C-alpha cells in the first residue's frame, strides 16, 4: 500500500495472523511477495518483520 | 501326572528362547 | 540391505541397530506397511482379529484347567468362607526348603499360589460344583479356539476372502451385533442360569445328561404361551435358603425381589434371569432398526445428511450439522478404533464401580482380597482404554482426517473454537488444584499445631442427598424413596414397587459396600479425582486438537503422528508432536487411578476391620493417608523375607521391590536423553577394535543409542511396570495378610 | 536420507548455506527475490537432519524444511 | 442434620476437646475463645466442625459470606491489573512500563477500581469486555 | 440475534437444575 | 592423486577407523601461508606446515568443521575428496 | 548432660507456638543442632556479654568487608599486574592468613 | 483332581489349536 498502512494479515501459517501491522516498504518486481510489513510484537524467532503478496493484505486506514 | 512340570518348565525356560533366539537372530541377520 | 524387516524397505535398508527396534513397534501397525492397499488392509485386520480372540478362549482355558488339576475347588465347595483358594502350583528348581514349607498352604501337597482372582467364586455361582466340569470346560475351549483359528485362515483364502464393501456396510453390523451378538447371547446366558444354574443353586443336579429330561419349572413352558407370566415370579428362595443346598428353596424362576441374598450377600440369581432375558428382548428389538437388504429400515447415511424437521428447515439433527459424520465414521479405522475404545473405558470402570456395591457371586463379599483385587483391574484396564482413545482419535485427524468432506459440520466447528477448549480445561484443572491442595496443606498444618478443629471439613452435602434420594434412612434428609409418604416411593398409579421391599433392607444395612456411609474425608478427594479427570483430559484433547499444526509448529501433519522435535530453533521443540501428549498423559492417567484406588482400598480396610473412625478422622489430611495408611500396612509386606525366615508373602515382599526397581530405572530414560549415550557408545565402539583378542568378532549392525522416541517409549515402559507391581504387590498382601 | 524441501519465500539471505554443517546447501540464481537468488538443496544424501538451517532463515515461516526420512550411515554421524 | 451434624453444643466430644484447649497466640484464654465461637455450628462424631456449603441462612456463615467477600476482592485484584495494561498499551515504551512500574499511572488505577461492579457490567454491556474473533490470532485448524 | 435455539435448551436444563433443588429444599415433595 | 604434507601431531586415539577400510573415508587439502598451531576435528593441537598440506578425516563433517576453523587463519582454500576403498577419488567440496 | 542446645524462640501467633517445646532449663524454643554452644565452650565463651561484644563486634567487622568492597571497585581499584603476582599471593596467604592465624589462635 | 489319564487327552487335544496358529500366523506374512 505504502510505508506506514496498518495492514492485517490473512496467511494461515504465518505468526501476526489476524493481527495488525505496518507496512514499512513496497517493493516494485519481484518478489512475488513484495510487502515488507514491520510488525510490533515479535514471534518465536525473535524477528519482527516479514514479506507479504499484495492480496495477502487487509487495509485498515 | 505332576512330573509333567519337571519336563515342560526347562523346555520353556531353556528350550523354546534358544530355539526362538537363534531362529530370530540367524532371520533379522539374512541377506 | 537384509530383508528383515519385510514389511519396509526403508527401515531393511538401516546399517544401526535401529533397524530391529523399529520392526517391533511398526510390525503391526498394518497401515504404515509397503505396499498395503485399502482392501487388503481390512481383510488382514479381519483374520488378525481372529488370532486375538483365539489367545482370550485359549487364555481362559488354563484358567480351568489348572484350577481342575492343582486346585482345590471339589475342597472349596464344602466352605467357601474360610477354605482358601488355589491358583496353579510352583515348580522352582530355586527354592530352598523353608521355602517350599511356606508356600505349601491351602491343604496341598506342593507349592501353590492363592487364586486372588476370584473365578472359584464366579464358577461356583453358575453351577459347576466338581473338577470333571472344569476340565470339561476346558477342553472345550481347546476346540473353541481352534474353530477361530481355522477360521482366520480360511477368511485368508482368495474367493473366501470378503470384499471391501462387505467390510462398509455399517447398517447391517449394527442388525446382527446388537440382535445376535448382544441379544441372542443375553438370551442364552438366561437360558443358562434357568435350566442350570438356578437349580443347581438349589441342590438339584442338572447336567447335560438329564436337562432334556427335567423342566426348570413344574408348571413346564405352559404358562409362558397362555400369558400366565406370573407362575414364573411363585414362591421364591425364601430368607432361610442356605446356597446350593435344598433348604427354603423356590420353584420361582424369573423372580423381581432386589437387593440381596441373605447369606451369600450376592444378587438372587432369579433377579439376573429376569435381568438377561429382559436385555434380551430390548436388544432383539433394538437389531431390527437398520436398514438392510429387505428394503425396511432406519438408514444412519439418510439420518445424518436430513435438513427438514417436520417442514422446517435447519442444519440437521438437534439443528447441528452432522452431515459427512457416516462418511467419517465408515471409512477411517482410526476414528473407528478412538471411538469404540472410548465406549469401551467408560463401561470398564462402569463394571468396576458396581461389582464392589452390587456382588453378584457367591460368597465373594466376604472374601476380601479377590474383591480388592477385581477393583483395581478393571479400574487400570479402564484407564489405558480411555488414554488410547484420545490417543486413535489423534492419528485420525494427523492421518485420515479430510477437512473438505467434513467441512462445516460439528466436528469442523470443534476445530474452530479449540483454543476456548483448552482454555476453559486450563481453569477447572488450576481451580480445582489451588483449592484442593490448599484445603489439604490447611488441614495438615492446622493438625501439626495441635489444633485440629480449625480444619476446614465440608459434609458433601449433594451426594448425601442421593444416597438419600436413594432410600438410606442414616442421615435423616426423608425425601424420595426415604420419604415413605412420597409418589416417588409408592409408584402412585400403579403402585409396582416390587424391588423397592428388597431394595431398603440392603442399601439400609451396614454390612455392606451398598452407597457407603460418606463424611468430609470423602468430599476432599472426589475433588481430587476432579482434578485427575480434567487434567489428564486437558492433555489429551489438547494434543488431539492441536494434531494439525498451531502457531509455533504448523503442518505438523506432514511429519506423521510420532517425530521428536522440529529442533533447537523457535526456542526449541522438545516434546511437540501429538504422540507426546499421548506421552504427558499417562503419567497422569496412572496418577489419578492411584488416588481412586488409594481412596477405594483405606475406606474399605475400616469396613472390613470394623474400624470406621480411623478413616473419617484421617482422610482430611494427608499426613493420615501418608501415615495411617502406607506406612501402617506395609508392616505385614515388608516382612515377607527377614533374617529370622520367610512366609507365604515372601513373593509380594519381592515383588514390591522388584517393582520400585523397575519404576526407578524408567528415570533413566527421562532425565538423561540421547545425546549422552551416543558419544559413550561411540568410546566403546573405539575400544571394542582395539583390544587385541576379543576384535575377533564384530557386530553386524553398527551400534546406535536409543531414539528420541524410542526412549520416551522405554521410558514409560518401565515407568508403568513398576507402577503397576508396586501396588500390585501392596494391594495382595496388605489385604491378604490381614483379611 | 533425509529430505530438504526449499519453498518460493526466502529472499537470499544466504544464512542457510553458511550454516548447514555437511554443506548440502547452495545459492541458484532466481529472477524472483530481491537479491536475486534462492537456496537450493542438490546435496541431500549427505544432509544429517541438524536443523541449522531451519534455525538461521529469517522468514516467517520456515521457507527451508528438513523432513527427516530413512537415516543411512551418513546421516546417522557414524564415523565407524 | 444436615447430616450427621449433631450441633458441638451438644456433643460430649467437643466438649471433651474443650477441656484440653490449646492456645493459639500468647492470649492465655485464645484456647477457650475459640470454642464457644465454635459451638454453634455442626460437629460430628469426632467433634470436628464441619462446614456447609449449601446455602441455607443458618449456615451461611461457612461459606455464603467468606463468597461475597471473596469475589469482590479477587476480582478487583484482577479489574486493577486490567485497566492498568489498557493504560500503558497506548504509550511510547509499552514494555518499560511492565516491569518498571508506572506509579503515577497505577496508583489512579488502583485507588479507582473499588467499584468495579458498577464497572464491568457497563463494558460488558457495551460490548468493550471482549474482543472481536476476526481481531484475535488464531493456530492453524 | 436473539438466540432462541440455544437458550430454549439451557432454560430447560436449568429447570432440572432448579427442580431437583426443589427436593432438596423440602419445597416439593 | 592429493599429494600433500600431514601436520605435526603425536596421534590420537580418534584419527581413522575401520570405515576407512570398509565404505568411504574423506581427506581435505589446504595450502598454508605458515606453519602454525591449529585443531584437529579429531581431538586436540596440532601443527600445519607450510604450503600444501593433507588431512585424512573420517567424515564429510569433520572437514567442514575444520574449514570453518581455517577461515580464521585466512585459509579459504580447503578443497575435501571423497576417497573411496576401489580407490575412486571424488572431488565434492567445491562444487565447481 | 541434660540441657539441650536451643535458640530461635518462635513467635506465638497462629499455634506455632507448640514448636517452642521444652529443653530444659525453663527455656523453650527449637533444639538446634549446629553445635554452635560446643564451639563457643571451645572459644571459652563464659556468659552472655562476651556473646555481645563479638556480634557487635562482627557487625562491624562486616561493616568494612563492605565499605572495602565498594572502596577497592568504585573509588581505588587495581591494575591487572597487581592479580597475577600468584608467588606474592601464595606467601602473604600462606603465612599471614593461615600461619599467622593458626599462631595467634594458639596464642 | 482330574485323572492322570485325562491331562494327556487335554495335552492332544491341545495340538489342534498349536497346528491351525502356526498356519494362521503363517498365512499372515512372514
Ligand atoms: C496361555 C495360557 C496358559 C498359561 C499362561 C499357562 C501357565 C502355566 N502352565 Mg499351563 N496349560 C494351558 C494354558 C496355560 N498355562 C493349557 C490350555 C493347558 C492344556 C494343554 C496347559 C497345561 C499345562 C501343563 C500340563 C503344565 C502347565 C504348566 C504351566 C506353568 C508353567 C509354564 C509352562 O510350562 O507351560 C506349559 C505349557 C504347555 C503345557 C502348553 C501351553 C498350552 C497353551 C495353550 C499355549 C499358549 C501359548 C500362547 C497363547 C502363545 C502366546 C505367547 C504370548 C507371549 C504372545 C504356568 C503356571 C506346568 C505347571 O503347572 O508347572 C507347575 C505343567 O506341568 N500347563
Ligand atoms: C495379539 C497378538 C499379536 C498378533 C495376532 C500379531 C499378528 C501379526 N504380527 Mg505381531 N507382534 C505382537 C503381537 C501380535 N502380532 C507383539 C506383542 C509384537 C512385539 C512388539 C509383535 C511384533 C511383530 C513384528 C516385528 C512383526 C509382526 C508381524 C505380524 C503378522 C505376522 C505374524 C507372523 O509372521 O507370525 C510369526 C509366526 C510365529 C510366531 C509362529 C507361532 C507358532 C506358535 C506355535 C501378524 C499380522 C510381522 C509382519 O510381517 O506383519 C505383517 C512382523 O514383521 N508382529
Ligand atoms: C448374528 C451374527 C453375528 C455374530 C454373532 C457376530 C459376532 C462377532 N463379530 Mg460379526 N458380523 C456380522 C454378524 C455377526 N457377528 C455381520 C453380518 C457382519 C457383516 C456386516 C459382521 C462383521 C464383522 C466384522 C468386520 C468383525 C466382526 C467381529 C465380530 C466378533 C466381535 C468381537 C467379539 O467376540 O466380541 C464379543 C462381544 C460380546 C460377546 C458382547 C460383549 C458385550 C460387552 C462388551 C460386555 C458385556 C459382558 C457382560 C458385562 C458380562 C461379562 C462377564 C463375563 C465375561 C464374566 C464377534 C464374534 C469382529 C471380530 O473380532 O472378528 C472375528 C470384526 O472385526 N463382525
Ligand atoms: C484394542 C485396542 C487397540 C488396538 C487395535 C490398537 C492398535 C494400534 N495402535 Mg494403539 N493403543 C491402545 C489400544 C489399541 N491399539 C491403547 C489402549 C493405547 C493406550 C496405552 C494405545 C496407544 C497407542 C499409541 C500411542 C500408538 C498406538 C499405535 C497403534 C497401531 C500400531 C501398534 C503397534 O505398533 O504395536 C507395537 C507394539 C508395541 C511397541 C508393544 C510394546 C508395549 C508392550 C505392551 C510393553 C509390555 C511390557 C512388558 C511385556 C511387561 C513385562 C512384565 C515383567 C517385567 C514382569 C495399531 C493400529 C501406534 C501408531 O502409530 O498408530 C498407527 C501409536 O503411535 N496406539
Ligand atoms: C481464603 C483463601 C483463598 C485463597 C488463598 C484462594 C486463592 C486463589 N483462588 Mg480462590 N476462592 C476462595 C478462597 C481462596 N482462594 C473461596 C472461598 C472461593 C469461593 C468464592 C474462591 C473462588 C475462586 C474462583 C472462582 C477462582 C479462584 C482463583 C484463585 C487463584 C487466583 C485468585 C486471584 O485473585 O487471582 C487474581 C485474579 C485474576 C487473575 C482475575 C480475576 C479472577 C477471579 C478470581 C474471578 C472473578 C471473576 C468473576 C467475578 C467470577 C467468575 C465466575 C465464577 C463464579 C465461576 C488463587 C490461587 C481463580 C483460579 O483458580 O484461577 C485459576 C478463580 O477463577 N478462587
Ligand atoms: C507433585 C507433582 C506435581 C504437581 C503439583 C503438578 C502440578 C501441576 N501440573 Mg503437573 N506433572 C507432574 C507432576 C506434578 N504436576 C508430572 C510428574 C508430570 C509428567 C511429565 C506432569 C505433567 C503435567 C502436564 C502435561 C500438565 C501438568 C499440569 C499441571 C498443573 C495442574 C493445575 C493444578 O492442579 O495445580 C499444575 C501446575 C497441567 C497444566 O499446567 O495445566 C495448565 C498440564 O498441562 N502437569
Ligand atoms: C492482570 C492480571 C490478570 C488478569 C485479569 C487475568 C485474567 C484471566 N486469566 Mg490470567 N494470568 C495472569 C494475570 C491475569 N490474568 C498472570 C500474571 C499469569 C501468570 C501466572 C496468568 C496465568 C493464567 C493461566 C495459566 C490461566 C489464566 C486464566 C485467566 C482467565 C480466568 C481467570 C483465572 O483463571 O485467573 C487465573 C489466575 C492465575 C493463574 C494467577 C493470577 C496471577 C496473579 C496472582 C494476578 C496478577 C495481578 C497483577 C500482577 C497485578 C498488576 C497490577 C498492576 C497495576 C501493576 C482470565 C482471562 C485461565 C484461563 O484461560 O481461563 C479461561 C488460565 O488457564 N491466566
Ligand atoms: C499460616 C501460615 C503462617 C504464617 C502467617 C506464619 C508467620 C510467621 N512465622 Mg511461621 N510457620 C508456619 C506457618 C506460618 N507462619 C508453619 C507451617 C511452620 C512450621 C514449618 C512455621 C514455623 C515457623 C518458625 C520455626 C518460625 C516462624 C516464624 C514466623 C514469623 C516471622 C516469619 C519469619 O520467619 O521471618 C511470622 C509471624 C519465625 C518466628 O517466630 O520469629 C521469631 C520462626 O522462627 N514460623
Ligand atoms: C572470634 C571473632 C572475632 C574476634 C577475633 C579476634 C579477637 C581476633 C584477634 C586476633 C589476634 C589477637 C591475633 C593475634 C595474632 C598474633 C600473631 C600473628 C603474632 C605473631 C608474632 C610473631 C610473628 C612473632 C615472632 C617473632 C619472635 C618470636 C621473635 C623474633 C622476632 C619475631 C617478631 C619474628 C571477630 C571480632 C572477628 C568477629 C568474628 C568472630
Ligand atoms: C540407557 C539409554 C541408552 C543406551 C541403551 C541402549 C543402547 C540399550 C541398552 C539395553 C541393551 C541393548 C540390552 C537390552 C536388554 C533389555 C533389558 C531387554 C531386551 C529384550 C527386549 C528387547 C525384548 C540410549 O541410547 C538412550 C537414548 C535416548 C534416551 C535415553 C537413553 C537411555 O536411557
Ligand atoms: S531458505 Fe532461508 S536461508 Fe535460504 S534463501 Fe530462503 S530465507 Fe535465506
Ligand atoms: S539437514 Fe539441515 S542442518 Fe543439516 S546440512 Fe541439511 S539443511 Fe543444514
Amino acid at each position: 500500500v505504502q510505508r506506514g498502512s496498518k495492514v492485517r494479515i490473512l496467511r494461515p501459517e504465518s505468526y501476526w495472523f489476524q493481527d495488525v501491522g505496518t507496512v514499512a516498504s513496497v517493493d516494485q518486481s519481484g518478489i512475488k511477495y513484495p510487502v515488507i510489513v514491520r510488525f510490533d510484537k515479535v514471534n518465536y524467532a525473535g524477528i519482527n518483520t516479514n514479506n507479504f503478496a499484495v492480496d495477502e493484505l487487509i487495509e485498515v486506514e | 501326572a505332576s512330573f509333567l512340570s519337571s519336563i515342560f518348565v526347562p523346555v520353556i525356560g531353556w528350550v523354546v528362547p534358544i530355539a526362538t533366539f537363534s531362529f530370530l537372530f540367524l532371520y533379522i541377520e539374512r541377506e | 540391505a537384509t530383508k528383515f524387516p519385510k514389511f519396509s524397505q526403508d527401515l531393511a535398508q538401516d546399517p544401526t541397530t535401529r533397524r530391529i527396534w523399529y520392526a517391533m513397534a511398526m510390525g503391526n501397525d498394518f497401515e504404515s506397511h509397503d505396499g498395503m492397499t485399502e482392501e487388503n488392509l481390512y481383510q488382514k485386520i479381519f483374520a488378525t482379529h481372529f488370532g486375538h480372540l483365539a489367545i482370550i478362549f485359549l487364555w481362559a482355558s488354563s484358567l480351568l484347567f489348572h484350577v481342575a488339576w492343582q486346585g482345590n475347588f471339589e475342597q472349596w465347595i464344602k466352605d467357601p468362607l474360610h477354605v482358601r483358594p488355589i491358583a496353579h502350583a510352583i515348580w522352582d528348581p530355586h527354592f530352598g526348603k523353608p521355602a517350599i514349607e511356606a508356600f505349601t498352604q491351602a491343604g496341598a501337597n506342593g507349592p501353590v499360589n492363592i487364586a486372588y482372582s476370584g473365578v472359584y467364586h464366579w464358577w461356583y455361582t453358575i453351577g459347576m460344583r466338581t473338577n470333571t466340569e472344569l476340565y470339561t470346560g476346558s477342553v472345550f475351549l481347546l476346540l473353541f479356539a481352534s474353530l477361530f483359528l481355522f477360521a482366520g485362515w480360511l477368511h485368508l483364502q482368495p474367493k473366501f476372502r470378503p470384499s471391501l464393501a462387505w467390510f462398509k456396510s455399517a447398517e447391517s453390523r449394527l442388525n446382527h451385533h446388537l440382535a445376535g451378538l448382544f441379544g441372542v447371547s443375553s438370551l442364552a446366558w438366561a437360558g443358562h442360569l434357568i435350566h442350570v444354574a438356578i437349580p443347581e443353586s438349589r441342590g438339584q443336579h442338572v447336567g447335560w445328561d438329564n436337562f432334556l429330561s427335567t423342566a426348570p419349572h413344574p408348571a413346564g413352558l405352559q404358562p409362558f404361551f397362555t400369558g400366565n407370566w406370573g407362575v414364573y415370579a411363585q414362591n421364591p428362595d425364601t430368607a432361610g435358603h442356605i446356597f446350593s443346598t435344598s433348604q427354603g428353596a423356590g420353584t420361582a424362576i424369573l423372580t423381581f425381589l432386589g437387593g440381596f441374598h441373605p447369606q451369600t450377600e450376592s444378587l438372587w440369581l432369579t433377579d439376573m434371569a429376569h435381568h438377561h432375558l429382559a436385555i434380551a428382548v430390548l436388544f432383539i428389538v433394538a437389531g431390527h432398526m437398520y436398514r438392510t437388504n429387505f428394503g425396511i429400515g432406519h438408514s444412519i447415511k439418510e439420518m445424518m445428511n436430513a435438513k427438514t424437521f417436520f417442514g422446517k428447515p435447519v442444519e440437521g439433527p438437534f439443528n447441528m450439522p452432522h452431515q459427512g459424520i457416516y462418511d467419517t465414521y465408515n471409512n477411517s479405522l482410526h476414528f473407528q478404533l478412538g471411538w469404540h475404545l472410548a465406549c469401551l473405558g467408560v463401561v470398564t470402570s462402569w463394571v468396576a464401580q458396581h461389582m464392589y456395591s452390587l456382588p453378584s457371586y457367591a460368597f465373594i463379599a466376604k472374601d476380601y482380597t479377590t474383591q480388592a483385587a477385581l477393583y483395581t483391574h478393571h479400574q487400570y484396564i479402564a484407564i489405558f482404554l480411555m488414554v488410547g482413545a484420545f490417543a486413535h482419535g489423534a492419528i485420525f485427524l494427523v492421518r485420515d482426517y479430510d477437512p473438505e468432506q467434513n467441512k462445516g459440520n460439528v466436528l469442523e466447528r470443534v476445530l474452530q473454537h479449540k483454543e476456548a477448549i483448552i482454555s476453559h480445561l486450563s481453569w477447572v484443572s488450576l481451580f480445582l488444584g489451588f483449592h484442593t491442595l490448599g484445603l489439604y496443606v490447611h488441614n495438615d498444618v492446622v493438625v501439626a499445631f495441635g489444633t485440629p478443629e480449625k480444619q476446614i471439613l465440608i459434609e458433601p452435602v449433594f451426594a448425601q442427598f442421593i444416597q438419600a434420594a436413594h432410600g438410606k434412612v442414616l442421615y435423616g434428609l426423608d425425601t424420595l424413596l426415604s420419604n415413605p409418604d412420597s409418589v416417588a416411593y409408592t409408584a402412585y398409579p400403579n403402585y409396582a414397587n416390587v424391588w423397592l421391599p428388597g431394595w431398603l433392607d440392603a442399601i439400609n444395612s451396614g454390612t455392606n459396600s451398598l452407597f457407603l456411609t460418606i463424611g468430609p474425608g470423602d468430599f476432599l478427594v472426589h475433588h481430587a479425582i476432579a482434578l485427575g479427570l480434567h487434567t489428564t483430559t486437558l492433555i489429551l484433547v489438547k494434543g488431539a486438537l492441536d494434531a494439525r499444526g498451531s502457531k509455533l509448529m504448523p503442518d505438523k501433519k506432514d511429519f506423521g503422528y510420532a517425530f521428536p522435535c522440529d529442533g533447537p530453533g523457535r526456542g526449541g521443540t522438545c516434546d511437540i508432536s501429538a504422540w507426546d501428549s499421548f506421552y504427558l498423559s499417562l503419567f497422569w492417567a496412572l496418577n489419578t487411578v492411584g488416588w481412586v484406588t488409594f481412596y477405594w482400598h483405606w475406606k474399605h480396610l475400616g469396613i472390613w476391620q470394623g474400624n470406621v473412625a480411623q478413616f473419617n478422622e484421617n482422610s482430611t489430611y494427608l499426613m493420615g493417608w501418608f501415615r495411617d495408611y502406607l506406612w501402617a500396612n506395609s508392616a505385614q509386606l515388608i516382612n515377607g523375607y527377614n533374617p529370622y525366615g520367610v512366609n507365604n508373602l515372601s513373593v509380594w515382599a519381592w515383588m514390591f521391590l522388584f517393582g520400585h526397581l523397575v519404576w526407578a530405572t524408567g528415570f533413566m530414560f527421562l532425565i538423561s536423553w540421547r545425546g549422552y549415550w551416543q558419544e559413550l557408545i561411540e568410546t566403546l565402539v573405539w575400544a571394542h577394535e582395539r583390544t587385541p583378542i576379543a576384535n575377533l568378532v564384530r557386530w553386524k549392525d553398527k551400534p546406535v543409542a536409543l531414539s528420541i522416541v524410542q526412549a520416551r517409549v522405554v521410558g514409560l515402559a518401565h515407568f508403568t511396570v513398576g507402577y503397576v507391581l508396586t501396588y500390585a504387590a501392596f494391594l495382595i498382601a496388605s489385604t491378604a495378610g490381614k483379611f | 536420507s533425509h529430505t530438504v524441501k526449499i519453498y518460493d519465500t526466502c529472499i537470499g539471505c544466504t544464512q542457510c548455506v553458511r550454516a548447514c554443517p555437511t554443506d548440502v546447501l547452495e545459492m541458484v540464481p532466481w529472477d524472483g527475490c530481491k537479491a536475486a537468488q534462492v537456496a537450493s538443496s542438490p546435496r541431500t544424501e549427505d544432509c544429517v537432519g541438524c536443523k541449522r538451517c531451519e534455525t538461521a532463515c529469517p522468514t516467517d515461516f520456515l521457507s527451508i524444511r528438513v523432513y527427516l526420512g530413512a537415516e543411512t550411515t551418513r546421516s546417522m554421524g557414524l564415523a565407524y | 442434620l444436615g447430616a450427621d451434624l449433631t450441633p458441638c453444643a451438644e456433643n460430649p466430644a467437643f466438649q471433651a476437646l474443650a477441656k484440653n484447649a490449646r492456645n493459639t497466640t500468647a492470649d492465655p484464654q485464645s484456647g477457650q475463645k475459640r470454642f464457644e465461637r465454635y459451638s454453634q455450628a455442626l460437629c460430628g462424631p469426632e467433634g470436628y466442625p464441619h462446614l456447609i456449603v449449601d446455602g441455607r441462612l443458618d449456615r451461611a456463615g461457612d461459606f455464603l459470606i467468606p463468597s461475597i467477600l471473596f469475589l469482590y476482592i479477587a476480582g478487583w485484584i484482577g479489574w486493577v491489573g486490567r485497566a492498568y495494561l489498557q493504560a500503558i498499551k497506548k504509550d511510547s515504551d509499552t514494555e518499560q512500563k511492565e516491569i518498571q512500574l508506572d506509579l503515577g499511572i497505577a496508583l489512579p488505577i488502583i485507588a479507582t477500581g473499588f467499584a468495579w461492579p458498577a464497572a464491568a457490567v457497563k463494558e460488558l454491556l457495551s460490548g468493550e469486555l471482549t474482543a472481536k474473533d476476526s481481531e484475535i490470532t488464531v493456530s492453524p485448524r | 440475534p436473539p438466540y432462541t435455539f440455544r437458550t430454549g435448551w439451557a432454560l430447560l436444563l436449568l429447570a432440572v437444575n432448579f427442580l431437583v433443588a426443589a427436593y432438596y429444599f423440602h419445597i416439593i415433595q | 592423486t592429493l599429494s600433500g604434507k600431514t601436520p605435526l601431531f603425536a596421534g590420537s586415539t580418534g584419527g581413522l577407523l575401520t570405515k576407512a577400510v570398509e565404505e568411504e573415508k574423506y581427506a581435505i587439502t589446504w595450502t598454508s601461508p605458515k606453519a602454525q598451531v591449529f585443531e584437529l576435528p579429531t581431538g586436540g593441537a596440532a601443527t600445519m606446515h607450510e604450503g600444501e598440506n593433507l588431512l585424512y578425516i573420517a567424515r564429510k563433517e569433520y572437514g567442514i568443521a575444520l574449514g570453518g576453523q581455517l577461515r580464521k587463519f585466512k585459509i579459504t582454500n580447503y578443497k575435501i575428496y571423497r576417497i573411496l576403498p576401489s580407490g575412486e577419488t571424488t572431488f565434492i567440496h567445491p562444487a565447481d | 548432660l541434660n540441657v539441650r542446645p536451643s535458640a530461635q524462640v518462635v513467635w506465638p501467633i497462629v499455634g506455632q507456638d507448640i514448636l517452642n517445646g521444652d529443653v530444659g532449663g525453663g527455656f523453650h524454643g527449637i533444639q538446634i543442632t549446629s553445635g554452635l554452644f560446643q564451639v563457643w565452650r571451645g572459644w571459652g565463651i563464659t556468659n552472655s556479654f562476651q556473646l555481645y561484644c563479638t556480634a557487635i563486634g562482627g557487625l562491624v567487622l562486616a561493616g568494612l568487608f563492605l565499605f572495602a568492597g565498594w572502596f577497592h571497585y568504585h573509588k581505588r581499584a587495581p591494575k591487572l599486574e597487581w592479580f597475577q603476582n600468584v608467588e606474592s599471593m601464595l606467601n602473604h596467604h600462606l603465612q599471614v592468613l593461615l600461619g599467622c592465624g593458626s599462631l595467634g589462635w594458639a596464642g | 483332581s482330574i485323572s492322570d489319564t485325562q491331562v494327556y487327552i487335554a495335552l492332544v487335544v491341545a495340538l489342534i489349536p498349536g497346528l491351525l496358529a502356526w498356519r494362521l500366523a503363517t498365512e499372515l506374512y512372514k
